[PDB]
C-alpha cells in the first residue's frame, strides 16, 4: 500500500515518518472517497467487464477459441475468462491500495514464466486486458477512468 | 617490532594507542639496553654457535652429510652452515626488535616451500635450530637464556 | 610500516650483516628517546580532542572564508570531514613520532592525498595552515623535546602536501 | 564474547522463482556474534522471514 | 507488513471475491480515522525523546533493582540496550498507528523477541511494565488512540 | 554425491579390501546398463518442458483446490514455485538415473525439505501426488527405468 | 586484562604465546604489587575522593545544581555522585586489570548514548573525573599517581 | 574470555562494591603463581609438536580400532582432523593455564563440541581418552600444573 | 567418478546434462571394461606389487629401516608396507572411478600434514610408490600400464 | 580463452560463413596433434615439481646474487614468491599448449605483469632466464615434437616479458 | 613554468619572509642533485628514439587491438599521433626532471589533454598503460629519478 511504502521507507532508515511521507499519507487518505467509488463501480460491474472483454478478445483473436487454440473448449475458455476476472479484481485492489503492490504480489510476480510455460499467448492476454480497460472506462467518468487506466496500463506494461 | 605491532594494531582500529599498548612500549624500551647486550653477546659468538651447532646436527643426523644426503660434500655442508648463520642473525634481529616479526618475514614465511624446492629436510632444520638453541643459551645468564630460548623455540615450531 | 628499529634491521638484513657498533648506536639512540616518545604519545592521546578544537578554531579564525558559505568547509558534513582530516593528521603524526620514522606517513597518509584533495577541490594551502596550527597546539602541550620531535612529522606532512 | 544460534525461515515471496538450489539460505541455523545479532534479526524481519529459535550457547 | 486496506484486500483475496459493501465500509472507516491517526503519530514523533526519557524514568522508578548492580539493566551498555528496545517499541507502535494494523508489530517486533529475551536473560515482566509505562506516557499526550498497539506489544511479550 | 561405482568403492573402503570378483561383477553390471540409462536421461532432457507441463496438469486436475483462492498454489508466484519444485524433482531424478544411485536426491533434494515445507506450509501429500504424476508421465515416455528414483523422492517426502 | 589481551591475540593467529606476549605477561605479573597498592589506595579513599571531586565539579559548574540543572535536587545530585563513584571504581578495575577492557565493558560502551538521552552534560562528567584524578594524585606517590592517571585520562578521552 | 583477575573484577562488579581485602588477597595469589604458570606454558609450547606426537601415539596404541578401516580415525583426512583437534586441546589448555581460569576452554572449545561430535559421529569416550593421554604426557613434562584444565576438557566432553 | 563430476558440473548451472557431458559419460561407460581389467590385474597381484615396491624402496634407502629410521623395527616397517598397500588400493579405486576423487577423499587430502607431523620422509614414500608403479607396469600391457601410471603419477604429484 | 577450434569458429562466425575445406584442414590438424598435446600435458603435470626444482636450481646457479642478501629472491617469503611465479608460468604454458593457442597467456599471465614486476623490483631479465630454464628442462622431459610445441608457448611468455 | 628554486621562492614570498635555514637547505639539496639529474636527462636525450621504440612496442604488445582495423591506433596517421604523443611525454618528462618541478608538464602537456582525449575517443587507460611502459623503459636506463614525473602525466590523464 501507499501507507505501507511510506512506513517501509521510514523503517529502512530507522526513523519516523518524514514530512514528505506524512504528506503522502495525507494525500492518500484524502483520495479515499474517489478510490472507493472507482473500485465499487468496477466491482459491481465485473461480470459485464469480463464478458465484454472476453467477447472483444475472441473477436480480435478467434484462433484462441478455435480448435488448436490455447483457450479451446468450454473449460479452457472458462479459465481464460477467470484470468481476465483475476486481473480486473487485481486492478480494483491496486486502485484501493493506492499502489501496485497487491497486483505484483498476487498476480504479476511469476505470471510471465507461468504463461510461457503454459503456452498462453501474452498478446492475447494484453488484448483482453485492453478490452477490459475500455469496458471499465465506458462505466466510469473521464477523471475516474484515468485513475483506473493507471492500473490497467500497469498490468499491460507488466505483461508487455 | 613491539612498537610497529602496537601502532598497526591501533591503526586498524583508527584509535590512539591505549594505556596497555603504551605500557608495552615502556617495558620494551626500558628493556632495550639488556636486549642490545644480549644481541652483542650472540653476535660475538656467532662462529662458535654455528660450529658446535653444525657438529651436533651432523652427529645426530649423519645421513645428511653421508652420500646421497642433502648436505653431502664440502660446498653443500657450507650452504647448510650458511643457513644456520642466516637464522642466528635473524634471532639477533628478533631480540632487538622485541618479537619474532623479523624472523617471521625474513625466514619463516615461505620456508616450507623453499626447503621443499631445495629438498632440505625440515626435521633436520628443527634439529639444527635446537642445537643452536643449546649452544647459544649456554652462553647467557638465567633470564637471558630463557628469553633467547623463546626465540629459538619459535623457530623450531615454525620449521616443524 | 617501518619503525626506527626495523629500519636498522632492514638495512642490515639487505646488506646481510650482523649488527655492528654503528647499528648498536642507532638502536641505543632509539631506546634512549623511548620514554619521551611514550610520554608525548600519552599526552597527545589524552588531549587530542582539545588539540583539534584549538587548531581548527585558529585555522577558521585565520581563514574565515572556509566555513562561511562557498567555502570548502561549509556544511555540517564538510566541517565534520575537515576536523576528521585534522584528526588523521594528529593521529598519524603521533604514530610516526612513536615509531621515530616517517615511513607510515608515506604509506598511510601522503600517498595519493594531493590527488584526492585536488579531485575534491579541497584547498591544500589551507590544509597546510591547519597542520601548522596543530603543530603549535601540540607543542603547547608536550614540552620542548617532544615538541621538537612532533614538529619533524608535522613538517614532513606539510612538505608532502605543500 | 558470546555467540547466539538463530534458526530462521526466510521465504522468497518478494521475487520470482529460479531453477537454482535455494533451500539452504531459506531455512537455516547459524550462530553469530552478539554484535552481529541485531543486524541479522532486523535483516530476517525485513525480508519477511520468521525467527524460529534463539539460543545462547553456553 | 499490512495496513488496514491491505489486510482487507488479503482477506478478499483469500476468498477470491471482489469487495462487497462491508469491505468498502471498513475501508471508508479507515479513511475517516486516518487524519486523527496521522496527527497522533506526528505528535508522538515530535516528542519522541521526551516520551522515551519519561518512560524509562517511570520503568526504573517502579523497579529500581533493574539498575542496581547485578540487575539486567546495570551497565551503560545494558541500560542503553534497554532504552533502545523501548525506542523500538515507540517507533513501531507509531508505525502501527499510522498503518492501522498490528501486523508490523508482529513481523518486525514480536517475531522472535520472546525467545531472544529468554536466551539473553532479559526479564519479560519488567519489559511489559516498561511497555505499560510507555503506554501511559503516550496516552497522557495523545489520548487513548495508541493504546491497542502497546497492549498488543505487552501481550505479545506476555 | 555418489554414483554406483563410487558407492561400491566406499563399500570396499569401509572394510578396507581390494575389489573382489563380486564387486567387479556389480561394477560390470552398472557399466552394461549405462547406454539405456543415458538414452533415458537424454529422452527426459529433450522433453523436459512437456513432461513438466502435463505432470503439472495431471496434479491440478487431480487436486483442483490447490489452485483455488486460499489454496497453496493460488497465485502466479506460488504456482510458479510449485512448477519450479516439480522441475527440481525431474532434473534430480534424471541426475540419479544417470548416476545409478539415489545419494544426489538425498543430499540436494531431500535434505531439510520436509522441515522447509512445514515452515512454508506446502502440503506434503499434494507434493507427493505431483511427484507420482510426474513419475507416471516419465514412465509412459521412457519406461520403468526411472520409477525407483521418483519413489525415493516420494518416500523421503512422506 | 593484559593476559587476556595477549591470549586473544595469540588465539587469533592460532599459536602459542610469542616472546613479546610472554614479555607482556611477565611485566604485568611483575607490576602486580604496585597495581594492588594503587587500587588499595583508590578503593579505601573512594568516599573522600568522590566528595572532593563532586565539590570541585559543582563549584566549577554551578548551573548543574541550580534549578533546571541536570543534577538539581537531592536524588539527581545523589545519582551524580554515584556516577562519579562508578567511574572511580572502574578506574580501580582498570589499574588492577592492567588494561581498559573492564572500564569499556561496564562503563564506557553506551555511556555516550546514555548521557545524550538523559541530557547529562558530558563536560561536567569530565570535570568531575578530572577532579577525582587530582584528588587521587594527592593520595599517591608520583609513580602511583602516574599509573592511575593513565586510566583517568583514558576515561576522559572516551568521554570526549 | 576471562582470566582470574577479570573473574574477580566481575564478582566485585556484580556485587557493585570496590575491592576488599580478600579480593586483593586472591589477586595477589594469582600474581604469585603467575611466574610458575608462565614457565609451564613456555615448556608446553616449546615441545608442543612432541607432546602432540606422543599423545596421538598413546591414544592409537590404546585404541588401534580407530585407525582400522571403518574407524573414525581411518583416513589421512580423519587422522589429520583428529590430531588437529588434539592440538586444539593442548593449545587451549595452555591458554587456560596462563589465564589461570577455564573460561577460554568453555567459549572456545567445549561450547557445542559434544553436539558437533555427535553430528560428525566422533567417538567421545575415545576423544576423552586422547585428552587423558595428553594430560599424562604434559604432567610428565611440566608436573601437575596443567591437570585441572585437561580434567575440565574431559568432563565438559563427558 | 567421471559421472559424478559431469553431474556436479551440470547441477552447478542448474541444467540438464549437456551433449559434451553426455559424451563424457558415454566414453567412460565404454572404457569401463578396460578399467575393470586393469583394476582386476592390480588387485589380484597386490601382495607381490607391494612386496617388490617395499624391497626396491628399502634397497634404495636402507636408512629408513636402519636403526633410527622412520620405519625401523617390525611394527613400523609393517606400517610402511601397509601405507604402500593403501596407495595401491587407492590407485585401483581411481582407475575404476575414472577420476582421482576416491584417492583424494580416502588418502591424499591431509596426507602432507600427517606425514610432516610423523616425520615420514615423503621422498621415501614417492620412491616406494614409483617402485609400485614399475611393479604394476611389469604385469600390465603397455596401454594398461599407461592407464595405471596416470593415477600413480597423480599420487606422486600430490605428495611432492 | 580461445583454442584452435574456437579460433577457427571465431573467424568464420565474424565472416558469417560455413566451414569450407580450409577450415576443415585446420580443425583436422588440431585433432591430429591432440594426442601429442595430451601426452605432453600429462608428462608436465606428473613432473611439474621436478621441473620447477631443476629450473630454479639452474636460474640461481647462473645468477647466484638473486638468492643472496640484496637479491630480489632473498628471503624465504620472496624465494617462495619466485618459485610460485615459476609454477604459474609452467601451468599456464601447459594450458596454452593443450589449447594450441596463446590466448590464455594474453588473458591470464602477461597483461600488466611487466609493469607489476617493474613496480615491485622483480628483475625481468632474470624472470625470462627462469622461463628459459623451465623450457629447457620441460623439453628434455617431453620429447622432441612436444618440445617444439611447448617451446612456442614458453617463448611467447618470454617475449611478452621482454 | 617553475623549477624547484622558483617554487621555493614563491613559497617564501607567499609568506613575505626571507629565506630561512630550512629553505636554504632545500635549495642546497636541489643543487646537490643537479649533476645526477643532468646526466639522466642527457642519457634520455641520447636514447630517445630507442626509448620511444621499445615503449610503443610494449604498448602494442599489451593491447594489439589498438592497431587492428577499428582500433584507435589503426591508421598511419593515428599510429603517428600515438607515437608523437609518447614522444611529447618523454621530452616533457625530461624537462620536468631537469627543472625538478612538474609545472612544465601542467603548462605544456596537461593543458586540455584529458579533454582532448575524451573528445577524440583516445582510450585513456591504454594511454596510461603506454606512459607507464615508457616509465619502465626510462627507469631501466636511468633508474627511478624520473618515475614521479611520468606518474604525473598518468595522473593528469586519469
Ligand atoms: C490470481 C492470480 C492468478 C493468475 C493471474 C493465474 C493465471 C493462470 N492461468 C492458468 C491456466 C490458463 N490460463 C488461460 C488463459 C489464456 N488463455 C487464452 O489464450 C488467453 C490469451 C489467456 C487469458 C486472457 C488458459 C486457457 C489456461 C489453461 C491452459 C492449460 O491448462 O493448459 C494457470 C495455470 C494453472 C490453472 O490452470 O489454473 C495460471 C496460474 N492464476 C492465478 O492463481
Ligand atoms: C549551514 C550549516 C552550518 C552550521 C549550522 C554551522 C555552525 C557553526 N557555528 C560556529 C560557531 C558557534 N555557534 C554557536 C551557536 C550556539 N550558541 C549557543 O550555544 C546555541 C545552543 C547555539 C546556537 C542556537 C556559538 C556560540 C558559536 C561560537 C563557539 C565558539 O567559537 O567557541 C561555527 C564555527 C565558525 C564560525 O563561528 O562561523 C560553525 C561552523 N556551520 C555550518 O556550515
Ligand atoms: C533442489 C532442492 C530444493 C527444493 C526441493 C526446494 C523446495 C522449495 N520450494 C519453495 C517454495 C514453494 N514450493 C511450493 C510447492 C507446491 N506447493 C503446492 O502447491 C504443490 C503441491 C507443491 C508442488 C507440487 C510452493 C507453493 C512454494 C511457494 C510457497 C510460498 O512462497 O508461500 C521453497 C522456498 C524458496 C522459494 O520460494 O523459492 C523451497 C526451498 N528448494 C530447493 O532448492
Ligand atoms: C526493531 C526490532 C528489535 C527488537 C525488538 C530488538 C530487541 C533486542 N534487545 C536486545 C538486548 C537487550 N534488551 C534489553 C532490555 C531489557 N532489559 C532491561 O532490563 C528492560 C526490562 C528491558 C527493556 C525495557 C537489554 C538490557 C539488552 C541487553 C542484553 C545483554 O547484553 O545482556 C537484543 C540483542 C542484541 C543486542 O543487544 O545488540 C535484541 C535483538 N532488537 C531489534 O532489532
Ligand atoms: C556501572 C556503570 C554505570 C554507569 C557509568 C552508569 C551511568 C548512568 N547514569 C544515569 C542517570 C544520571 N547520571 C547523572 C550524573 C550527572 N549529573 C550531572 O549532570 C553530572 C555532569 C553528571 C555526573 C558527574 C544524573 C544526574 C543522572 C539522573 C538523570 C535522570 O534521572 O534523568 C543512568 C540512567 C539510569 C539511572 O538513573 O541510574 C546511567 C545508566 N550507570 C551504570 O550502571
Ligand atoms: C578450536 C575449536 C574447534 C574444535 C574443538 C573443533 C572440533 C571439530 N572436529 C571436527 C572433525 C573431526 N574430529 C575428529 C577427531 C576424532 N576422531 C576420533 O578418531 C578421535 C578419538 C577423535 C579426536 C581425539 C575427526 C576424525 C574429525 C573428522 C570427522 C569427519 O570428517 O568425518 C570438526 C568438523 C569440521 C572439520 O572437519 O574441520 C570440528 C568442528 N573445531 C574447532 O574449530
Ligand atoms: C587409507 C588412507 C590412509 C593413509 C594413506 C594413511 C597413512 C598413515 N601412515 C601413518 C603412520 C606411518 N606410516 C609410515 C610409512 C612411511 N614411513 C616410511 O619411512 C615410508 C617412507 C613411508 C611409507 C612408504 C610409518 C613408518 C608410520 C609410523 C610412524 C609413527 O607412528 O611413528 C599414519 C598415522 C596413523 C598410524 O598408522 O599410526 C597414517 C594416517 N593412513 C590412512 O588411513
Ligand atoms: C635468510 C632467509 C633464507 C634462508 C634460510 C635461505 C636458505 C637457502 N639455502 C639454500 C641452499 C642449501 N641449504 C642447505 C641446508 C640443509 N642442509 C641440511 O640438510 C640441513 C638440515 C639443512 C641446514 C641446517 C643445503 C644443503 C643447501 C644446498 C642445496 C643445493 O646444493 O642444491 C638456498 C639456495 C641458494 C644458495 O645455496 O645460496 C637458500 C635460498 N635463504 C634465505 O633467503
Ligand atoms: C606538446 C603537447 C601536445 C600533446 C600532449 C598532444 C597530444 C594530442 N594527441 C592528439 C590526437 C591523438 N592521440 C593519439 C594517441 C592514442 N592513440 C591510442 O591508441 C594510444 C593509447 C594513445 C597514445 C599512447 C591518437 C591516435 C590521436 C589521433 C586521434 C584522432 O585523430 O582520431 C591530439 C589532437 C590533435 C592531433 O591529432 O594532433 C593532441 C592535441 N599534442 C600536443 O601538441
Amino acid at each position: 500500500s501507499a501507507i505501507t511504502k511510506a512506513i517501509l521507507n521510514a523503517d529502512a532508515e530507522a526513523r519516523y515518518l518524514s514530512p514528505g511521507e506524512i504528506d503522502v499519507v495525507r494525500g492518500y487518505l484524502a483520495s479515499g472517497e474517489r478510490r472507493v467509488r472507482v473500485a465499487r463501480v468496477l466491482s459491481d460491474n465485473a461480470l459485464r467487464i469480463v464478458r465484454g472483454a472476453g467477447d472483444t478478445m475472441f473477436q480480435k483473436r478467434p484462433d484462441l477459441v478455435a480448435p488448436g487454440g490455447n483457450a479451446y473448449g468450454e473449460v479452457r475458455t472458462a479459465k481464460c475468462l477467470r484470468d481476465l476476472d483475476y486481473f480486473l479484481r487485481l486492478v480494483t485492489y491496486g486502485v484501493l491500495a493506492g499502489d501496485t503492490s497487491p497486483i505484483d504480489e498476487i498476480g504479476l510476480i511469476g505470471i510471465k514464466e507461468t504463461y510461457s510455460l503454459l503456452e498462453v499467448p501474452v498478446p492475447g492476454v494484453i488484448d483482453g486486458i485492453k478490452a477490459a480497460k475500455q469496458q471499465a472506462a465506458a462505466l466510469l467518468s473521464s477523471e475516474d477512468a484515468a485513475e483506473a487506466s493507471f492500473y490497467f496500463d500497469y498490468v499491460i506494461s507488466a505483461m508487455s | 617490532s613491539v612498537v610497529t605491532k602496537a601502532i598497526v594494531s591501533a591503526d586498524a582500529e583508527a584509535r590512539y594507542l591505549s594505556p596497555g599498548e603504551l605500557d608495552r612500549i615502556r617495558g620494551f624500551v626500558s628493556s632495550g639496553e639488556r636486549r642490545l647486550r644480549v644481541a652483542q653477546t650472540l653476535t660475538e659468538s656467532r662462529e662458535r654457535i654455528i660450529k658446535q651447532a653444525g657438529d651436533q646436527l651432523f652427529q645426530k643426523r649423519p645421513d645428511l652429510v653421508s652420500p646421497g644426503g642433502n648436505a653431502y660434500g664440502a660446498e653443500r655442508t657450507a650452504s647448510c652452515l650458511r643457513d644456520l648463520d642466516y637464522y642466528l642473525r635473524l634471532v639477533t634481529f628478533g631480540i632487538v626488535a622485541g618479537d619474532v616479526t623479523p624472523i617471521e618475514e625474513i625466514g619463516v614465511i615461505g620456508v616450507k616451500e623453499m626447503y621443499r624446492n631445495l629438498e632440505v629436510p625440515l626435521p633436520g632444520m628443527v634439529e639444527a635450530v635446537k642445537a643452536m638453541k643449546s649452544v647459544a643459551t649456554g652462553l647467557l645468564s638465567g633470564d637471558d637464556s630463557a628469553e633467547v630460548g623463546y626465540y629459538f623455540d619459535y623457530l623450531a615450531g615454525a620449521l616443524a | 610500516m617501518q619503525d626506527a628499529i626495523t629500519s636498522v634491521i632492514n638495512t642490515y638484513d639487505v646488506q646481510g650483516k650482523y649488527f655492528d657498533t654503528s647499528a648498536f648506536d642507532k638502536l641505543k639512540a632509539y631506546y634512549a628517546t623511548g620514554e619521551l616518545r611514550v610520554r608525548a604519545a600519552g599526552t597527545i592521546s589524552a588531549n587530542a580532542a582539545t588539540i583539534i578544537k584549538e587548531a581548527s578554531a585558529k585555522l577558521f579564525s585565520n581563514q574565515p572564508d572556509l566555513v562561511r558559505p562557498g567555502g570548502n568547509a561549509y556544511t555540517t558534513r564538510r566541517y565534520a570531514a575537515c576536523v576528521r582530516d585534522m584528526d588523521y593528521f594528529l593521529r598519524y603524526a603521533t604514530y610516526a613520532m612513536l615509531a621515530g620514522d616517517t615511513s607510515i606517513l608515506d604509506e598511510r597518509v601522503l600517498n595519493g592525498l594531493k590527488e584526492t584533495y585536488n579531485s575534491l577541490g579541497v584547498p591544500i594551502s589551507s590544509t597546510v595552515q591547519g597542520i601548522q596550527a596543530m603543530k603549535e597546539v601540540t607543542g603547547s602541550l608536550v614540552g620542548s623535546g617532544a615538541a621538537k620531535e612532533m614538529g619533524v612529522y608535522f613538517d614532513y606532512l606539510s612538505s608532502g602536501l605543500s | 564474547a558470546r555467540t547466539i544460534s538463530i534458526t530462521a525461515c526466510v521465504p522468497r515471496r518478494t521475487k520470482s522463482v529460479g531453477a537454482s538450489r535455494e533451500i539452504q539460505n531459506v531455512y537455516f541455523t547459524k550462530r553469530i556474534s552478539f554484535d552481529q545479532f541485531t543486524p541479522e534479526y532486523q535483516r530476517i524481519h525485513r525480508q519477511g522471514g520468521t525467527i524460529l529459535n534463539v539460543q545462547c550457547m553456553g | 507488513m499490512l495496513d488496514a486496506v491491505t489486510k482487507i484486500i488479503n482477506r478478499t483475496d483469500a476468498e477470491g471475491r471482489y469487495f462487497a459493501s462491508k469491505d468498502f465500509d471498513e475501508v471508508t472507516r479507515f479513511f475517516a480515522t486516518g487524519e486523527a491517526r496521522l496527527r497522533a503519530a506526528s505528535t508522538i514523533s515530535a516528542n519522541a525523546a521526551s516520551i522515551l526519557r519519561e518512560s524509562a524514568a517511570a520503568l526504573f522508578t517502579e523497579q529500581p533493582d533493574l539498575l542496581r548492580p547485578g540487575g539486567n539493566a546495570y551497565t551503560s551498555r545494558r541500560y542503553a540496550a534497554c532504552v533502545r528496545d523501548m525506542e523500538y517499541f515507540l517507533r513501531y507502535a507509531t508505525y502501527a498507528l499510522v498503518a492501522g494494523d498490528t501486523s508490523v508489530i508482529d513481523e518486525r517486533v514480536l517475531n522472535g523477541l520472546k525467545e531472544t529475551y529468554m536466551s539473553l536473560g532479559v526479564p519479560i515482566p519488567s519489559t511489559v511494565a516498561g511497555v505499560t509505562a510507555m503506554k501511559g506516557v503516550v496516552a497522557s499526550m495523545i489520548g487513548s488512540e495508541a493504546n491497542v498497539y502497546f497492549d498488543h506489544i505487552a501481550k505479545g511479550l506476555s
